[PDB]
RNA sequence: AAAUAAGGCCUACUUCACAAAGCGCCUUCCCCCGUAAAUGAUAUCAUCUCAACUUAGAUACCCACACCCAAGAACAGGGUU
RNA sequence: UAGGGUUUACGACCUCGAUGUUGGAUCAGGACAUCCCGAUGGUGCAGCCGCUAUUAAAGGUUCGUUUGUUCAACGAUUAAAG
RNA sequence: GAUAGCUGGUUGUCCAAGAUAGAAUCUUAGUUCAACUUUAAAUUUGCCCACAGAACCAAAUCCCCUUGUAAAUUUAACUGUUAGUCCAAAGAGGAACAGCUCUUUGGACACUAGGAAAAAACCUUGUAGAGAGAGUAAAAAAUUUAACACCCAUAGUAGGCCUAAAAGCAGCCACCAAUUAAGAAAGCGUUCAAGCUCAACACCAAAAAUCCCAAACAUAUAACUGAACUCCUCACACCCAAUUG
């Protein structure tokens, strides 16, 4: 119940780095891995919506805001 | 039945080529980063009176390196240690 | 071929380019105004003079009378002694219902 | 600026609702205590890492194999310690950093059995009326590895 | 005639709306550029490929930094519509004797000394 | 592909100078690190020189302001020495 | 009633004979979009519809060895009481 | 202002270690800027004979005298010898 | 074994550099010089350079210090190129036509890579290998003009000149003004007048011949896909015609 372009985008801004190699084996071999990835991407995009609707203050997405780094 | 003249692309009639959102959006972010080169260069810091000979020691420095390394265009040596070792082609056993 | 030609000479995909990105772009009304918001003098004189000269004034509605008939009917009036007269409505509504004639 | 009900007065698409922070917050530390415990309680069986090693990321499971297409520089019989790993996992429960995990965390066990080169790759260049005729042959180095096990610890 | 294009003056002459967008300020401004290469070299004159050469672009995509002066100011401007150019802003000291080994170029120009490999 | 990471400052490339690159990727069994890699050595080489080059680079511009300074006062004294006599 | 093009035949007529052919004889059937008209609004007139609705507005052949042949180069086909 | 490459040229782009040159015979495929068979509007339409504009190519498009010439003159036809 | 500016061909592996302004010639299908290119070597300045400097009858161009650089002059060799095509601008003749003939400035093609359908010349992009890796440059045509505010007509009269006649329109003049409130008349039709409207007042773009040619959807949240371009593990001399080393 996805599309692969927001699909790709929610996993790109969860800093969880993942070749199209590795998801369609594990799509292949691990239906609940896969599932579980494309809930995550819906929740992704679902706060990114909330954030550029209400401009966040002050939640700034839960599973948002990367992990930085120096 | 779309019957052209030779070669599309020169000659008094050609096919009408047409522009699509994605070399507008192309020529749109070319033109903003243009912009932005443009007005980054526009605040010097020397203003040309003060830049009159502050590296001409370096240019100079890496003239006479490379005048020397192109003198020094010259043959190699040359070893008896080789000559000799070619000998080794024959080397036999008891 | 040469630069001026007597038809449009195609232009270069880059000049295209340019000539589409380069386009006017009006303004766009976040609102749109469409969706916001002498003689007449003497004509009043005239009107008043007559309301304060209407002794006894009478109303029809002469319009299928001719020319003619308009004619032969002015010069009855002409006979005994009577005048016509024809004044807008327009103008004789406000000072109708201000003279308290409801 | 009410809006009556139409085809378009609304989006298409159905307009969910997050939940609230704190409660999604205690939501989070309850599911991560009982992966916890569920890891403690020696429940998982045949995990699973995905290695980016090689600059390639390989579904790694168990006894499985991979070759890499060059040289690492290690006797043929040693064990290795891979890490970068980011999606960690079983059944009924999955493990992923961001994107990288801790080095506590995941332990995955390697060993090198042989270090052989590619089969003869044919180079060819070709033209037309040029007389453009190239030939090479290379045979790239190559390796092979054996995951032993993938450990797991409860830090969490 | 393709001849040299040239620019006049008021192009380069940034003005308080300019400077208000960018993040650049006219008083103390930046000492060295990001020069970078995003254009390729071909289809375009040969003074133009010799400028890029003596700047010394040849992979493209690649980072490079130049004197802020009126001459590079205008060998730059000789390619600007093949180079992408933007400041060296070091938030701390410039690169000591101690500091050489571990640095990083960082996007958005910010030549960072401590660079180390763990989360903050 | 994702220009997003831009906004961030976390490389365009997810695979430029990040953590993802720049760690080591094996290691000894025994925790021993392993050797560092032709890559990551030609990576600090260029780095290294990148920034021997903008120290030369600044120390040249702030010895010719110095020399410009130096310049400057030295005409203004000649100039008052003259002003004089 | 005659021809045109197509589908058949030798019993009368001919070239002629145990046949075939025409000069000789039989048959050939469905409307084609170009217009003219009820009823009313944008345009409470009027108005045929790039507004809603009504007028002139597929039938045909078929799909169980060996001798002769009107069937056929062979092959194949029809008959062999 | 739009369509034509069917006439005369214009350019020589592979085809001079070969593309055999016009008419006339059998066979005709296609396009309508439609001569005729079908249907309409107007008309200097009292009717035929006429003229104009649109659709319809399912069909037809003669027999002969001359010049080698498609073209070029003439006798008789059918609604027509495009 | 004639000659021959001429047709044809001129044998194994790999690396590198490698495209020319013109003149003469019983000559433009051929030759030389010049110019481009290659090898070994001695020398130092080669290019964009900044104020300025460079004519009476527009893009521009020459010299040009600091500044990026590492390229340039010469010596001694000798083969190879010296018929070009297309694109943007100045053009020249032609028809302000030709895949039409010739120059000046830049690019491409004769050299691979990703697209515009099959394309030399158009857009993007070059240092050469592997991996079942990641990030990017160029990259998908849009669009339907025609009604209209359609209520309603006395008269000084056929004003005067010519017009046997045009009185309101064969031609010229002033164009007043009574109707309660508006044309010596703005069209239509009259030989000529007769009749019909109007100005104003009272609500008021397509067609050529074998047969049209990628299926196809206006309504799930801007971002994806997309190279031999950049990066990731190793080592790198291993993608130009002729010619040369
Ligand atoms: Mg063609
Ligand atoms: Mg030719
Ligand atoms: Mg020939
Ligand atoms: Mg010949
Ligand atoms: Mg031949
Ligand atoms: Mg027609
Ligand atoms: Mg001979
Ligand atoms: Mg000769
Ligand atoms: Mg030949
Ligand atoms: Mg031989
Ligand atoms: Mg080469
Ligand atoms: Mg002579
Ligand atoms: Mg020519
Ligand atoms: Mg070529
Ligand atoms: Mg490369």
């Amino acid at each position: 119940g996805l599309k692969y372009p927001a699909l790709i985008g929610n996993l790109v801004k969860c800093q969880v780095e993942l070749n199209r190699k590795v998801l369609a084996d594990l799509a292949i071999y691990e239906p609940k891995t896969f599932k579980s990835l494309a809930a995550l991407a819906s929740r992704r995009r679902h706060e990114g919506f909330a954030a550029a609707l209400g401009d966040g203050k002050e939640p700034e997405g839960i599973f948002s805001r990367v992990v930085q780094y120096h | 039945r779309g019957r052209i003249p030779g070669r599309q692309w020169i000659g008094k009639h050609r096919r009408p080529r047409f522009v699509s959102l994605r070399a507008k959006q192309n020529m749109i972010r070319r033109l903003e980063i243009e912009a932005e080169n443009h007005y980054w260069l526009s605040m010097p810091y020397m203003t040309r009176e003060q830049e009159r000979g502050h590296a001409a020691v370096r240019r100079r420095e890496a003239f006479e390196a490379i005048k020397a390394a192109a003198t020094s265009k010259f043959p190699p040596h040359r070893f008896i240690a080789d000559q000799l070792d070619h000998l080794n082609v024959t080397k036999k056993w008891s | 071929s040469k630069a001026v030609t007597r038809h449009r000479r195609v232009m270069h995909f880059q000049r295209q380019k340019l000539m589409a990105v380069t386009e006017y772009i009006p303004p766009k009304p976040a609102i749109h105004p469409s969706c916001l918001p002498g003689l007449i003098r003497l004509l009043r004189r005239e009107i008043a003079a007559v309301f304060q000269d209407n002794r006894m004034i009478a109303v029809c509605q002469n319009v299928a009378l001719s020319a003619e008939d308009k004619l032969l009917m002015r010069h009855q009036l002409r006979k005994h002694k009577i005048l016509m007269k024809v004044f807008p409505n327009q103008v004789l509504k406000p000072f109708l219902e201000d003279s308290k004639y409801q | 600026g009410y809006v009556p009900k139409t085809s378009l007065s609304s989006p298409p698409w159905p307009e969910v609702v997050l939940p609230d922070p704190v409660e999604e917050t205690r939501h989070h530390a309850e599911v991560v205590k009982k992966v916890n415990e569920m890891i403690v309680t020696g429940q998982y069986g045949r995990l699973f890492a995905v290695v980016h090693f090689a600059s390639r990321q390989w579904k790694v499971t168990s006894e499985d194999l991979i070759l890499i297409g060059n040289e690492l520089d290690l006797a043929c019989g040693e064990r290795i310690r891979l890490e970068k790993v980011l999606l960690v996992g079983a059944d009924n429960f999955t493990l992923l950093g961001k994107p990288l995990l801790g080095k506590d965390l995941v332990r995955v066990e390697a060993t090198v059995i042989e270090k052989t080169e590619s089969w003869p790759r044919i180079i060819m260049r070709f033209r037309k009326r040029k007389n453009f005729k190239k030939k090479r042959i290379v045979t790239t180095p190559q390796t092979v590895l054996r995951i032993n096990s993938i450990e797991i610890a409860p830090c969490l | 005639k393709f001849t040299r294009s040239r620019i006049p003056e008021k192009v380069f002459q940034a003005s308080p709306e300019d400077h208000e967008k960018y993040g650049g300020d006219p008083q103390n401004p930046h000492k060295l550029h990001i020069v970078t290469r995003i254009k390729s070299t071909r289809r375009r004159p040969y003074w133009e490929k010799d400028i890029i050469k003596m700047l010394g672009l040849e992979k493209a995509h690649t980072p490079q930094v130049h004197k802020n002066i009126p001459s590079v100011n205008a060998k730059l401007k000789v390619v600007k519509h093949l180079i992408r150019i933007k400041p060296l802003k070091l938030p701390q000291g410039l690169p000591a004797e101690e500091n050489m080994s571990n640095t990083c170029l960082k996007s958005t120009g910010e030549l960072v000394v401590q660079w180390h490999l763990k989360p903050v | 592909g994702g220009q997003w990471r831009l906004q961030q400052g976390l490389a365009a490339n997810p695979s430029g100078y990040g953590p993802l690159t720049e760690l080591p990727d094996w290691s000894y069994a025994d925790g021993r690190p392993a050797p560092p890699m032709k890559g990551q050595l030609r990576r600090k080489a260029e780095r290294e020189t990148f920034a021997r080059r903008v120290v030369l680079l600044s120390q040249e511009m702030d010895a010719g302001l110095q020399a410009w300074q130096l310049r400057q006062q030295k005409l203004q004294e000649e100039q008052r020495k003259q002003e004089n006599a």
